[PDB]
């Protein structure tokens, strides 16, 4: 239901996220500043951090080719299938789903129930509104400040050189009258610790925006306007969908590069009704963090299953271990 | 400080007065994480003096001048007691930088 | 009067100004951002009488009734503790909300995101009822983003804590009224939120060349009548 | 069918992946940081390394050279036959088959039904815009890290340096003003042991990208635009290209280096459906890992099929104790 | 210890000018001391090459060599037994190598 994950990952010789490089030969990987203790001083540093779309994105391409396997599949865009997701615009009002049927942008409850990417990641429809926010959202992914103290000099960024050779019809080359494509452009490699945290509002799949609850016979029963069969594949899928995330199936220049992943620690907690994110993976006293807050949330009386891996988060707080990313996931699953 | 006299020295092995174009040996010692291979490096770079001098003599510019004996004992008496990393990578990529200036040798 | 104070813990935030292309991240949240996002915990809370058929108009309500034990519309304010910066990036936030370019067209959009490591954030409650009160306190808590999605805020801690009147300089913002009458930043965050108003307020937060970049300090404007505590340390607060 | 392979390669006096150029004294070879322990907390080394670029590009070499032999051997771009690959630059909007017969790349389809190379590996279409990422994933060949802690730092690396006799046709060796090339060039050569992964996606095959299903009986059935034949012998090479890759032919300065290979250990799953990847072989605790991932994806419900080579794993799981790549790309050739 | 420049500058004998015995391989040998045996070995010979050093530089009118006291051969003796350890063996090769190499002004 309400899932909240967030630990620190290792991962080297990786372009994720970089500058493209369209106009330029010299393609940078992505940087931002982040500012750390020095021993009594506040010092700025250059990290490369990858953004939450990527995260989003490659998420959202996980659900989408874990919910074709399903028989209840058939409810997606046309656009999920090729990985888009631009979601329609001020020009559109009409949906395609994947066996071409059109599909009204009246109301929400229409949209996710012939919709599932909709459902899950959202959506807009300028033409009458009808904005239904994303139930999924994920941070910035930084190396963690404890990383960038211990190191505090060397670069960790690596501009790496790659040809493109092309031999003529016989043997010959050239390099830019002869119109062949012949170039020489670099890439940007970077290494390090990172830290990661996503928040899944699993809760509230199926049921409309507007009308959490229907409260008919006086009872708030859920709204669930889709059948609770495939509301529970819909959960299914998207839990699922972590497991090519935590791999090393996020973000870009996978062909090339297919980064060097393994998933260091983590900590993820989870319950059927609405609960705070804990702290992000950056932060060098987090698992105290994680430890408070956790025992602050069940001081309050919330129900509360928490999962450690390669943690110890204190031994009064009834954890689970956690062998793997894919142990959590089959952990989850069981609701 | 001891740097000046064995920088020329090691500038000695990468100047392209002298085709030789030893860069193996400054890669060595810039990159070097504890003693004992930053020691094996300052060696293989001190250990090419008759090639320098050998080849130096036959096309007439002045000799170089090899480290003297006075300085060579400071270089274990000052990184003896260098147990951190952090404070050898100074001087390991300081001798770097220095085997990298102009260093005009030959006129 | 129970005063409402919690500290949110976040890697960045990206609410922004009114403009084109670039989107100009607020060097401080807004207030109408900040009683949004305790207003989203009224809704979910308890959803009993707060929740109507349209999330617009349900969100309105609790504005509504939020801002009525308010002592003022400009009441809640933050407190730069932690040095804040600014970054940008490129990314493809395909613009098609425009007239034409259909829903195919993507195109590099720039976003400036804002980093301090945290912020300490205080609402104003005048006399609130106990009974709700222990659920506003369940609803200081569970604030999860700011603005934009990818601005994962995760509140640290929560409490009610009176500020017993004490002295201090000035820490949390306050409105560009009380600052004039006694290194300036001056700025326009929309108290409401918009819905289908604007106030200047005082920025304390001033620039140090230490680095290549400029980032952000403290100004410690002079003394105010009422002043706040945490774990032993004062700072100020100023209350119409 | 989806395959993912990761293992340790034993490799020694390799000048694999250089950086200067061929007319350039002191070629130099590539160098990449990755993070260790050693003891303490996170330290950053500088390590002799293999780009991926260079693994996917031999990948290529040796898909194309098996799937010259098939009969469907005709169905390939003039350029793959040159190794080239060059896919579709810029400032081009028709391509060269193998027999001579000229393509347009306007769709998708056409393209990767009449073109074996541009589907396997994938293509960009800047003139037309056309798109397609390819089935083939490699990392980089990166020093295993117990073997980077357990050495200390010696540089594993060795500049040799060597020279031509270039000499005029009297007998003498001139100077530079005759026009003799008699001059040294020195070559850096690494050692050591390497960790690699591959992923192959070849399930989405003959496929294209924009159109997976048709939904002709309103069911996700593939849009196979080519034959079954066809698909299942791209399939099979796509496969064998692996027996030259862990042979000693994913190098550079083959001529006069032909790195010195010994595969040491290695896991490959197949599961004919999405697989989540493996964990890179650069890592000392890797083999645990991976038992954990294989045994919590089979306990979930995925149909996941193991070969290991020299490595003991569970113990207690289904692991197929293959003796050599061949036989493991046997095995995966037997459960098409 | 003292005694590491005292064998170095022995050492030197080997490898400088003025003396035509350019052994560069026992410099070398002992500089590459894998494990104790084949330090003292290479030690060993380096040091029978004495007489001969001994001898010609007087022969060619230079001070003699000062060969190493036995004194620091016993100390040497002694580090060698109580280093087992390559990690320190290495570095302790390396300390009496490196002296072979210098501006030694042997012959005024």
């Amino acid at each position: 239901m309400y899932v909240r994950i967030s630990g620190r990952i290792r991962l080297n010789a990786h372009s994720l996220n970089a500058q493209g490089g369209g106009g330029t030969n010299y393609i940078e990987i992505t940087k931002t500043k982040v500012t750390v203790r020095t021993e009594n001083g506040w010092t700025v540093v250059e990290v490369p951090a990858i953004t939450g779309n990527m995260l989003k994105h490659w998420h959202f391409v996980g659900f989408v080719d874990y919910f074709k396997t399903t028989p209840y599949g058939v409810n997606l865009t046309e656009r999920a299938l090729r990985y888009n997701g631009t979601r329609f615009g001020q020009g559109e009002t009409t949906a395609t789903k994947a066996n071409g049927a059109t599909v009204q942008l009246n109301d929400e409850a229409t949209i996710i129930k012939e919709l599932a990417d909709a459902d899950v990641h959202g959506f807009l429809a300028p033409k009458t509104g009808r904005r239904r926010v994303s139930l999924v959202k994920a941070s910035f992914i930084l190396p963690t400040e404890d990383f960038i103290k211990e190191v505090e000099g060397e670069r960790l960024i690596t501009a790496i050189k790659h040809n493109r050779v092309d031999v003529d019809e016989k043997g010959a080359i050239g390099s830019s009258k002869e119109g062949t494509a012949q170039m020489l452009f670099s890439r940007e490699y970077a290494t390090g610790l990172y830290g990661f945290s996503i928040v899944l509002d699993l809760g509230l799949v199926g049921i409309p925006q507007g009308l959490p609850v229907k409260f008919e016979e006086n009872q708030p029963r859920p709204n669930i306007v889709i059948d609770p069969n495939e509301r529970k594949a819909r959960i299914e899928s998207a839990l699922k969908a972590l497991i090519p995330m935590l791999s090393g199936y996020i973000g870009a220049n996978l062909a090339r590069s297919f980064p060097v992943f393994k998933v260091e620690e983590l900590v993820a907690i989870a319950s059927e009704g609405p609960i705070p994110a804990l702290v992000h993976g950056f932060y060098e006293d987090y698992i105290e963090a994680n430890r408070s807050i956790i025992k602050n949330a069940r001081a309050l009386g919330f129900n509360i299953e928490v999962f450690t891996y390669n943690v110890d988060l204190g031994e009064d707080i009834e954890a689970t271990k956690v062998s793997s990313v894919e142990e959590l996931v089959a952990n989850l699953v069981k609701m | 400080g001891w740097i000046r006299n064995i920088g020329r020295y090691l500038s000695y092995l990468v100047d392209d007065t002298f085709e030789e174009y030893a860069y193996d040996v400054v890669d060595g010692i810039a990159k070097a994480r504890t003693q004992e291979e930053l020691l094996e490096g300052v060696y293989k770079a001190l250990r090419l003096a008759p090639k320098l001098k050998k080849k130096a003599e036959s096309k007439g510019c002045p000799p170089p001048r090899i480290p003297s004996p006075e300085d060579i004992e400071a270089l274990e008496e000052k990184v003896e007691q260098l147990s951190n990393p952090k404070d050898l990578r100074k001087l390991a990529v300081s001798l770097a930088l220095w085997a990298f200036a102009s260093w005009n040798n030959c006129p | 009067m129970d005063i409402l104070l919690v500290c949110l813990r976040f890697p960045f935030f990206s609410v922004a100004k009114r403009s084109y292309q670039v989107r100009t991240s607020f060097l401080l949240p807004p207030p109408s951002a900040l009683k949004g996002a305790l207003a989203k915990g009224l809704i979910l809370l308890k959803p009993e009488k707060y929740a109507s058929s349209s999330l617009d108009e349900a969100a309105l309500k609790a504005i509504k009734e939020i801002e009525s034990k308010l002592v003022d519309i400009k009441a809640v304010s933050v407190a730069p503790l932690s040095p804040l910066i600014r970054n940008a990036f490129l990314l493809k936030r395909l613009r098609n909300l425009e007239s034409g370019s259909n829903a195919e067209k993507s195109d590099a959009m720039r976003r400036e995101y804002t980093f301090t490591r945290e912020l300490l954030v205080a609402y104003i409650f005048k006399n609130l009822t106990q009974e709700e009160k222990n659920l506003y306190l369940k609803a200081a808590m569970l604030i999860d983003v700011i603005g934009d999605t990818e601005s994962l805020a995760t509140p640290v801690w929560a409490s009610f804590v009176k500020p017993e009147d004490k002295k201090a300089p000035l820490a949390f913002s306050a409105p560009y009224t009380e600052i004039y009458s006694l290194r300036m930043y001056i700025e326009k965050m929309r108290v409401s939120p918009e819905y289908s108003q604007e106030e200047i307020f005082y920025l304390p937060i001033e620039e140090r060349r230490y680095k290549r970049i400029v980032y952000y300090a403290r100004i410690y404007p002079p003394e105010v009548e009422k002043a706040l505590t945490v774990d032993g340390e004062v700072l100020g607060i100023w209350i119409p």
